[PDB]
RNA sequence: AACCCCUAUACCUUCUGCAUAAUGAAUUAACUAGAAAUAACUUUGCAAGGAGAGCCAAAGCUAAGACCCCCGAAACCAGACG
């Protein structure tokens, strides 16, 4: 029970598909391009996460600030509750003070 | 998912569609224009800058209106901009 | 303490501490003595003089006051005619 | 990334291998065998 | 001659450096501690019951109910009005001399905030309530350069060191907006705003800057000869005649009190794209910027 | 960073000397920093570990260590405690010796 | 393969639609046009005359100056009077 | 045929001497030894810092990673508002909601909470040093080849494949021209049909590509570009504001 | 030589102390619990400066690594439905 009885379908990786072969190209776009662009401008993703990092409370606060006016009501309500929950957790509970 | 437009802009998007779109421009201008009401139930600063008496520094001041409730009966009379507080 | 603010995700300063203690850049904290303005009529001049001193905190209190204030309150300042200017740096201190 | 244990079978047999000569349910049921194998060692 | 080349030639005989044989520097990647296994699981470093094991101990500074240490000390205005006190980045005559000796500040031309910032001699933070540089005396004995330097505050002994070498020093006030512009001109020009007027000092600073003993930029020029003579008598040097020097014209260059940059007037727009300068000619505008 | 002007007399009023030309004939080399100073820094940990670091060392760093051992042995009365970091070209000494080491490396042509 | 063209800063001023409801209100002011002029100069297309305050704006600048920034003589006069009272 | 002799443009430290590489050509199979190029020792003979390569390789791999993994907490799973049964009396374990992480179909206690960013920035000087080290390492291990240009006699990929096999260039080759627009159309046609021979402009060079490919091919214009860009970081002041704004001597 | 011989007071939790006749557990499978600042430390870079405006600097400063759980009331309030 719990362990598969046949080998899984073999996994073939093309180590030289175009995505892998060109990975990292232009990561020095600033230092090699007269700093017209910053490498963070190459990051694609949510508008609230490009070239920025934080813990989960900071991300939720940042997402609420920037796209919160555009969120669906159920999702915005969950985000409000999540911020409140993390607010209590990070400010009032834990081993260290 | 996200909405393309902020929800608070949805009412304004509606005015660009349908019968509202075809309303006369001068009427549509009146709607958009949200002029500040004359202060009635609060006393305005009268200036943009004031000296903070506690620390003696020039600080900016703002007039924040007092929310007013206008009962439906006021829409049949002329209360001069007064309402319930 | 507020380790993470709801608006900025930043730790906040306890303003009670700012109103009572002075931080020297070297990491020492200076306080007044408790009761230096209370019932002076019953205190001896030797006691009154002790009560008027500006005194240093111990390591435990220093570490505590450091944690209750943010980094802004530890920066070197260059106030003109600061009465405490010479007390910001240590001299001849070994270990 | 959801990681689940995949070789738990082999972890279990490492105890059960020493319990096979015991009597009763403590020769096959890990919960019971693990305690009697520790005592045996 | 040795280890340097000994490493590159030692690399020739090794496998190729690839993405398969890299590693962090030893000591750079401390291991993670997880609550798993005998040593770190079970109670997992949190102790046994109480508030601490349950994660509910009181805030920082609370002492269990005893009126806490940070509350029972009396309030005293150590930090009252800290945010409106003016700060001055000190510039030493040791540091000024060093900047000149290394070629980072040019003594052949007037030295003001822009030249000290651009030579990376001082770092000014107007947002942290810096009001400029105070010229401090440290290094006065060994200071030899002759300069025309403009600071915001200057010590008498610092002034004596400047003037003993045949140099000139004036103290000038910069309001926080003017200070921000004078410190980073290029970012301001990228705002496309007319150059503003440099404001006057506040009252409490008007006596400092109208006083010749401070070489104030609003001080009476006719009173400077005496004040320069007093320091020479006080400190025992012979005041040089700077009118006789060939750089005398340079040594006399001073900005107008309402002027932020040498050679540029209030109300001009710097067009860095086309390398042009636009001057308004409207009378009302022109009167505003000259007033 | 501008290259330093030529001065009629050295050291300059500030005390700065340029590196010797031609470079000294030694197994190791100490390059100057981007601001043209000798790369000797004092460092502190734990509030009590006074340390001097010599950076930007080329060539044989084990020869530089022996020289620093022999220069500082008389001053200390014993052999200095040192770390040789071949990878980074850095010598680390226990104790503050920044001024002595600067004046000594400057008299070598570095 | 060959790499895609390097990502480059789209040249020239970016003038947004003053009608699209999703254009930031900060990209539509006179201050935004002033920055476009400063970055690109005449190629921006901004009339340079719009860079100085208008007559009504100039009146507001001068009024705030008179109220909050007194003359040198006024401040010297104030210090003289204040000094006599202390003396 | 006069040799192509490239000298270093930027001043070399007196105590150091330039390193050298054959200048080669892709115009024929045996057109090696077309010249001799000096290379700046501070760019092509720096200390071999593999620890810095790992730093820069990991910054490249991770700094742009956005994770999109996400689980629902007990707060976000559908329903689950009511207390399933009374606290006392039933002889069951006490439970507050059917979506606790103990229940099948419950919330996840400490699951991924994406989208999660991994953005960080190694100091610019470290990032520039990683480029030098990779170049120094390629030269030192005989994996670097300098060409005068990347022009081919034909745009046929088999030629470029056969040419690499003849010259013992390895399985993967990274071609660096100076500019994207001014790449010879022949090398563009050959590399576009290949998987392990990759053509990039100079501005796209990076530690991850140089490590992924076994062989690194640089035209001579590229070398001058690289020496200029990387040696600039060694002599620069600390910035006063972003280097994208006007400076006295920058760019060029 | 399976047993007979000899030795041997399940386990977890909880406790001053548990074979305890104290807790929990039929058993199997699967699921099910340590989240992060301050400072410090370690390892690089640059260094009287550092940092890709802001912020720090009386060897600092940048970067990185490394750190703070789970389930459970009786309640309280708001709006519905009876
Ligand atoms: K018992
Ligand atoms: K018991
Ligand atoms: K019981
Ligand atoms: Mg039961
Ligand atoms: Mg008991
Ligand atoms: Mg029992
Ligand atoms: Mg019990
Ligand atoms: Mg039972
Ligand atoms: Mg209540």
């Amino acid at each position: 029970i719990g362990i598969r009885l046949t080998l899984p379908p073999p996994k073939v990786v093309d180590r030289w598909n175009e995505k892998r072969a060109m990975f990292g190209v232009y990561d020095n776009i600033g230092i090699l391009g007269n700093f017209e662009k910053h490498p963070k401008e190459l990051i694609r993703g949510p508008i609230w996460l490009r070239g920025w990092k934080g813990n989960e409370l900071q991300r939720c606060i940042r997402k609420r600030k920037m796209v919160g006016s555009r969120m669906f009501a159920d999702d915005l309500h969950n985000l409000n509750k999540r911020i409140r929950y993390l607010y209590k957790h990070f400010n009032r509970h834990g081993k260290f003070r | 998912p996200l909405h393309k437009y902020p929800v608070w802009l949805w009412k304004r998007l509606q005015l660009r569609e349908g019968i509202c779109s075809r309303l006369p421009g001068h009427y549509l201008r009146s709607l958009e224009e949200e002029r500040t009401p004359t202060p009635v139930h609060y006393r305005p600063h009268g200036a943009k800058f004031k000296i903070n008496p506690k620390n003696g520094q020039r600080e900016r001041v703002e007039d924040v209106p007092i929310p007013i409730y206008f009962p439906p009966e006021s829409q049949r009379g002329l209360w001069g901009g007064e309402g319930w507080i | 303490l507020t380790y993470f603010s709801a608006r900025k995700g930043k730790r906040k300063t306890v303003k009670a501490v700012i109103d009572r203690f002075l931080r020297l850049h070297c990491g020492l904290w200076v306080r007044r003595k408790a009761g230096y303005k209370k019932k002076l009529w019953k205190k001896t001049p030797a006691r009154k003089k002790r009560l008027r001193e500006f005194v240093f905190c111990n390591k435990t209190q220093s570490k505590l006051l450091d944690k209750m204030t943010t980094s802004f309150w530890k920066r070197r300042n260059w106030y003109v005619d600061d009465p405490y200017q010479k007390y910001h740096d240590r001299t001849n201190l070994k270990v | 990334l959801r990681n689940r244990v995949t070789d738990r079978y082999f972890r279990i047999q490492e105890v059960l291998k020493h319990a096979r000569h015991f009597r009763g349910r403590k020769n096959r049921c890990y919960r019971l065998a693990v305690r009697t194998v520790i005592r045996a060692f | 001659q040795g280890g340097g080349a000994r490493a590159l030639d030692l690399l020739r005989g090794l496998p190729r450096v690839s993405l398969a044989n890299l590693k962090p520097n030893p000591g750079s990647k401390k291991p993670e501690r997880r609550p798993r296994g005998r040593r770190r699981g079970r109670k997992c470093g949190r102790g046994h019951k109480g508030e601490r094991q349950r994660g509910t101990r009181p805030r920082l500074g609370f002492e269990g109910g005893q009126t806490p240490f940070y509350i029972r000390i009396p309030k005293y205005g150590f930090n009252e009005g800290h945010s409106f006190r003016r700060q001055y980045k000190p510039l030493s005559l040791n540091r000024l001399q060093y900047l000149i000796d290394l070629g980072r500040v040019d003594p052949s031309q007037p030295i003001d905030l822009t030249q000290l910032v651009n030579g990376r001699g001082v770092t000014i933070q107007p947002l942290k309530r810096d009001y400029g540089v105070q010229l401090v005396e440290e290094g006065a004995d060994t200071f030899t350069a002759k300069v025309n330097i403009e600071v915001q505050l200057a010590s008498e002994l610092a002034i004596a060191a400047i003037e003993k070498n045949g140099g000139v020093v004036t103290t000038a006030f910069y309001d926080p907006r003017s200070l921000d512009i004078v410190c980073k001109p290029v970012p301001f020009f990228l705002r496309g705003q007319p150059i503003p007027k440099r404001m006057l000092p506040p009252e409490e600073l008007v006596p400092y800057y109208t006083d010749a003993k401070n070489r104030g930029y609003l001080a009476d020029p006719a009173k400077f000869p005496e004040a320069r003579l007093e320091l020479a008598r006080k400190y025992g040097y012979i005041l040089p005649d700077i009118t006789k020097d060939e750089l005398f014209k340079m040594l006399c260059t001073r900005k107008d009190p309402r002027q932020i940059f040498f050679g540029l007037a209030p109300g001009w727009v710097v067009n860095m794209a086309d390398k042009k300068i636009l001057k308004p000619t409207d009378e009302n505008l022109l009167k505003y910027y000259t007033s | 960073i501008p290259d330093p002007p030529k001065h009629e007399h050295y050291p300059t009023p500030s005390g700065w000397q340029p590196p010797r030309d031609p470079p000294p004939n030694l197994p190791y080399f100490v390059r100057r920093s981007r601001m043209h100073n000798i790369p000797v820094y004092k460092d502190i940990t734990h509030g009590n570990r006074q340390m001097t670091v010599i950076r930007k060392v080329e060539g044989d760093i084990w020869a530089l260590q022996k020289d620093v051992e022999d220069f500082l042995s008389p001053l200390l009365g014993k052999t200095p405690v040192t770390q040789v970091n071949e990878v980074t070209g850095t010598l680390r000494i226990k104790g503050y010796f920044d001024q002595e080491l600067k004046a000594w490396l400057l008299e070598k042509g570095f | 393969y060959r790499a895609r063209p390097p990502p480059r800063r789209r040249p020239g001023p970016r003038w947004p639609d003053p009608e699209d409801l999703l254009t930031p209100r900060w990209q539509l002011g006179p201050r935004y046009a002033a920055k476009q002029f400063a970055r690109y100069g005449a190629a921006s297309g901004v009339v340079p005359g719009s860079l100085w305050p208008s007559p009504e704006q100039l009146r507001e600048l001068e009024a705030e100056e008179r109220e909050w920034y007194p003359s040198l003589a006024t401040m010297q006069e104030s210090l003289r009077v204040k000094q006599l009272a202390e003396e | 045929p006069e040799p192509v002799l490239r000298k270093v443009e930027l001043p070399v430290p007196t105590h150091r001497r330039p390193v050298q590489a054959w200048v080669e050509s892709l115009r024929g199979f045996e057109q090696e030894r077309v010249g001799l190029a000096d290379l700046h020792p501070d760019v092509f003979a720096t200390a071999p810092r593999l620890d810095i390569l790992h730093q820069v390789a990991m910054w490249q791999k991770n700094f742009k990673r956005i994770s999109y993994a996400k689980t629902k907490t007990r707060a976000e799973v559908r329903g689950g508002g009511r207390k399933p049964w009374p606290q006392k009396g039933t002889g069951r374990a006490r439970h507050g909601s059917i979506r606790s992480p103990l229940w099948r179909g419950g919330g996840v206690a400490h699951g991924p909470r994406g989208p999660t960013s991994y953005y960080y920035m190694l100091p610019m000087k470290v990032r520039a040093l990683g480029l030098k080290v990779a170049l120094t390492v390629k030269l030192a291990q005989d994996d670097l080849h300098i060409m005068d240009s990347l022009e081919l006699p034909t745009g046929d990929p088999q030629y470029l494949t056969e040419l690499a096999h003849y010259r013992r260039w390895g399985d993967s080759v990274l071609l660096v021209d100076l500019t994207h627009e001014e790449m010879p159309q022949s090398i563009v046609e050959a590399t576009s049909r290949l998987k392990t021979f990759n053509l990039i402009p100079a501005v796209g060079l990076n530690v991850h590509s140089m490590l992924k490919h076994q062989t690194l091919v640089l035209t001579l214009p590229t070398v001058a570009f690289l020496e200029d860009k990387l040696l600039w970081q060694d002599s620069r002041y600390r910035p006063l504001y972003p280097f994208s704004l006007p400076y006295s001597d920058f760019p060029r």
